[PDB]
């Protein structure tokens, strides 16, 4: 219902631009705008009247009577008009926590009042304003968005959805359960798909309507802004999650024989990339994957990544705790003690026990470099954990301190082992 | 926001890891992929509310008896689990498992977890159990144990189909609320 | 003697600049801030540190040796220091008033911490700061300095200074009587001219000291950014007084007949134009002039700039008092009424009877444009002190009401006549 | 700042303007350039006070005795000035002005101003002012005057040379402060 109706706004949108009829793209843009925040989606509503902003020029020109919506209706400059829904859109963003695009919006305005209109009271409030975005930015959480991936399948969807993929922007921390739920409400005809795997010719040509539904991974774009400088996590997290146009998926594929002692010896990954068409957010919660590939990460690539990550994760960690020192201890007990003692699924071991032989070197000698990052990974992995298990120490609690106590231990015995075998690091 | 210590027991069997990870990675069902180091998190709003879920996965096995609940102070809730197709397991749950976490926290409270529930009608799996004189863990024998253990609600759930997995989460962050 | 010490010290520093000495010129820059922040100038005291500043550039080099001050000595990057004396500055000009620059120099150093460090914390900072200095500019006073003229004659000075002119930036509230008071101590040895004009050979070439001061008009220098933007008073006021090269004196000189009745048909203006090498204010609270001019003003052109002027300042108290209602009326009383009914000085009746008769205009013939404009002039005065004296109506104590109905007949019976002689104006 | 709104008054020989307009302009002596409109403003501090103080100059003529005095309320500080080259200003400061200034203001301060100081040591003007039996006025004859009238101060000056210029309004100032 709203999904397909929000569908129909938009293509309608789409048609009126293409005939250039302007009037009734921009009446279509706040149609779609009031089924936005009828939703509570600011941000989408916040990138919809962007598409009105962007007909608006800097200037003193007359509005036209065409380039107004049918409401406001009264004369105005463009510079009026465009300031006045600046301050609208600026707004819609502050709701939606996307602070980086109220920022630049607000850099607009200001540039203005500075430059332009000469208003430096109005100028003030805006740098006021910027300030606390940038303060927000840093000192208040924005709830990672999960992304899931869609496609329509069978000649009973309409052509804008039949036989595609879309990836999706969900609620915060939104579970593909309910997402698929809610989306299955949407299609009451359809059957739910019990595969990640792309179909054949033989499901796309069928009647019927058959919806595929799956949790993908953004990907960050590449940022210039970012490229050599020394960008803090609090900073480039938020677009490792959001603003993105690249998705993930990965799927584990047993090939070889499996060794039911070390199941990583034999855990390869289909991997995934889809594109999209527009990035998100946007005028939409969701676009249309324009682009596929598909590649496959051996067992040892796999090891490498798994360890590239933990790293990440306790470096991540550390920054977070050593400049917060508010913090719950309990989180960094949980992370490093489940690499410092991975009793249970049983750590890199797995991995040495299932590369480092004499067999796999001699049967892939054209691996040598990916084992000898594996190596370093681990050598790496050391003073990490020495760093944050230091601050743990200084952070935990009475109760917890024979568990630390006892993290610690460990933690000598596997540098003790590590430093032996594969070097030296310090950080 | 809030952060939950949620600690996970019981026997080798039980397939906690897969379960949690099952959970936490928002994973297609038998479609996780599993890593080499132990315990996981979540990030959930429950009812009305934000929460940082930790998930501690706890090692079974006896060499731990005496270092495994250095992990138990400041645990806001505790999942322990069964196999419904290990009866060994389910007789654990009351003879290891209950008394070491009461012994350690006689205040924090419980949830008992029936696991492979997938299981419990799969034809070879009761003919295996048969063969050994043996029967699958039925619902009303659970829901008994966790009357019994003082179990603040009692579930059900495979990690495979991700039937009831979602909502022993769920449960233990409403437990812990 | 400090005007000495610090020539003495500007003099070893242009050596040292031209000596190509880094680690000197620094030092001196040091010693010239340490004598203005004796004398509290905090202004000439940011101008200096720029100086150093001006070698820094925003990376992250170690500095040498040589490019730090005596006194730190410890490994700093170029942005390290860099910023350091930024924030110092930034100070200076805040005591001084100088907000302009102080807003200039954050947004220096904003645009690093958003495009290079990424710090947010010191961004958003500077944001507010930035506010704040907007805001300043707005709602705060700041007292127009006075500029004196000083030659300095014969051969007895140092070559510097010999038979040279320089324009001095006044202190706040400082007049020609106390400068120059405190000026002639600095030189005990000296005369003091009493005239304006510019003195001939016989006194440049005479071997005593013969010192010559009067206070001179700032010119408001040309920028680019206000060219046909509509500045407020309040922001381009502060530059018709602030950051200036070029400075007028005008000494009215009399030719011809005088006319009791009219001493405004016979006076002429000399006007000379100082140009000094450098803007005020500076490193230093004098420059010296090198372009030097003079321009010869008819009784006609100065009655129309002294029109442009009065009608000028009807206007700007009219804006200010339309912006601000809490400010006392005994200013607009006074002005108003000094316009409307001149009953001493006369008012453009005078000029009217001096080159409007058929006489001055079969003498002057190339004058013609001229008088239209000051017909022009006159006409648009009337609708100017009109809404002056609404304004004025409606804030005028009941005390002062009788002055104001008075001053309401004269303008109603002068804009009756203004009228019906040079036609209609309006706003 | 502090606003001090300060009224001249005396004959039309005093030249009050002169003194006014070289005043606020801070002119050179003699350098001064008139306008064609009346009063005058200057943004001035006085031990170490800022003040804005607007002068405004009265018509001395007798014509202007009923419209004058619509300026004087709420007035601030009073200059009475007449010049000390003629006997009858003086005069005139006893007869007209102190009376209308007091009928007025009654508890508003009068600072008293001899003016064209700088005329009475003049061989000429002391010989053109003895044709008609007449002296200029001398210190002591103006501060008589000044106690009589009750002006807070005596001052003499001359607008040309500008001796004793700023401490008239100085002292005018420093009378309302």
């Amino acid at each position: 219902s709203k999904d397909n109706r929000m569908s129909c706004t938009v293509n309608l949108l789409n048609f009126y631009k293409d005939n250039n009829r302007e009037e009734m793209y921009i009446r279509y843009l706040y149609k779609l705008r009031d089924l936005h925040l009828d939703c509570d989606n600011y941000t989408e509503a916040a990138y919809t009247l962007l598409l009105h902003t962007w007909l608006l020029k800097w200037s003193d020109e007359q509005c036209a009577s065409q380039v107004m919506q049918t409401g406001q209706q009264h004369p105005q400059t463009h510079r009026q008009l465009k300031e006045t829904l600046y301050e609208t859109i600026i707004g819609y963003f502050d709701k939606g926590k996307m602070w980086e695009e109220a920022i630049s919006l607000c850099k607009e305005l200001a540039e203005q009042y500075e430059m332009e209109i000469f208003d430096y009271e109005l100028l003030s409030q805006n740098l006021i304003q910027q300030a606390k975005f940038y303060e927000s930015i840093m000192k208040i959480l924005r709830p990672k968005p999960d992304y899931f991936a869609v496609g329509y399948y069978g000649q009973g969807f309409p052509s804008f959805l039949r036989n595609k993929v879309f990836i999706y922007r969900g609620k915060e921390y939104e579970r593909r359960e309910d997402f698929q739920m809610q989306l299955m409400t949407q299609f009451p005809n359809a059957e739910k798909m019990n595969t990640t795997s792309a179909p054949g010719d033989d499901v796309k040509n069928a009647p019927g309507q058959y919806i595929q539904c799956f949790t993908v991974q953004p990907v960050l774009d590449e940022h210039p802004r970012f490229k050599n400088k020394p960008v803090p996590d609090q900073i480039i997290n938020f677009y490792k999650s959001n603003y993105v146009q690249r998705f993930h998926y990965s799927r584990p594929v047993r090939r070889g024989t499996v060794d039911p002692e070390n199941e990583f010896a034999s855990m390869w990954i289909e991997r995934t990339s889809f594109v999209t068409a527009y990035k998100l957010p946007g005028i939409l919660r969701w676009f249309e994957v324009v682009h596929m590939s598909q590649t496959t990460i051996s067992p040892l690539e796999n090891a490498i990544e798994t360890m590239s990550t933990a790293n990440e994760k306790i470096l991540m960690m550390i920054n977070q705790y050593q400049s917060d020192e508010t913090l719950p201890i309990n989180p960094l007990s949980m992370l490093l003690n489940g690499i410092v003692d991975p009793a249970v699924m049983g750590g890199f071991a797995k991995y040495e026990k299932a590369f480092f032989t004499e067999e796999y070197v001699r049967d892939h000698p054209e691996d040598q470099d990916k084992l000898t990052h594996l190596k370093d990974l681990i050598a790496w992995q050391i003073p990490f954990l020495g760093a944050g298990i230091k601050i743990h120490e200084k952070r935990v609690s009475d109760n917890l301190r024979p568990f630390h106590d006892r993290m610690e231990e460990c933690f000598k015995n596997l540098k003790m082992k590590v430093e032996k075998e594969y070097g030296v690091r310090e950080m | 926001m809030q952060a939950i210590k949620c600690v996970v027991v019981g026997d080798g069997a039980v397939g906690k890891n897969c379960l949690l990870i099952s959970y936490t990675t928002n994973a297609f069902p038998g479609e996780y992929i599993p890593t080499v180091f132990d315990n996981y998190s979540a990030n959930v709003m429950v009812d009305g509310k934000p929460v940082n879920l930790g998930l501690w996965d706890t090692a079974g096995q006896e060499d731990y008896d005496r270092l495994r609940p250095l992990s138990y102070p400041q645990t806001d809730v505790f999942l322990i689990c069964f196999s419904l197709v290990s009866p060994a397991s389910f007789e654990n749950v009351r003879a290891k498992w209950y008394p070491e976490v009461r012994h350690h926290c006689p205040n924090t409270p419980i949830i008992l977890v029936g696991t492979k529930l997938d299981l419990r009608d799969d034809k070879d799996t009761i003919e295996k159990l048969k063969e050994k004189k043996l029967t699958p863990i039925t619902y009303p024998q659970g829901l008994a144990m966790a009357k019994e253990i003082g179990a603040v609600k009692y579930l059900e759930c495979s990690a495979l189909t991700q039937r009831g997995l979602k909502t022993v989460f769920d449960e233990a962050i409403r437990a812990v609320l």
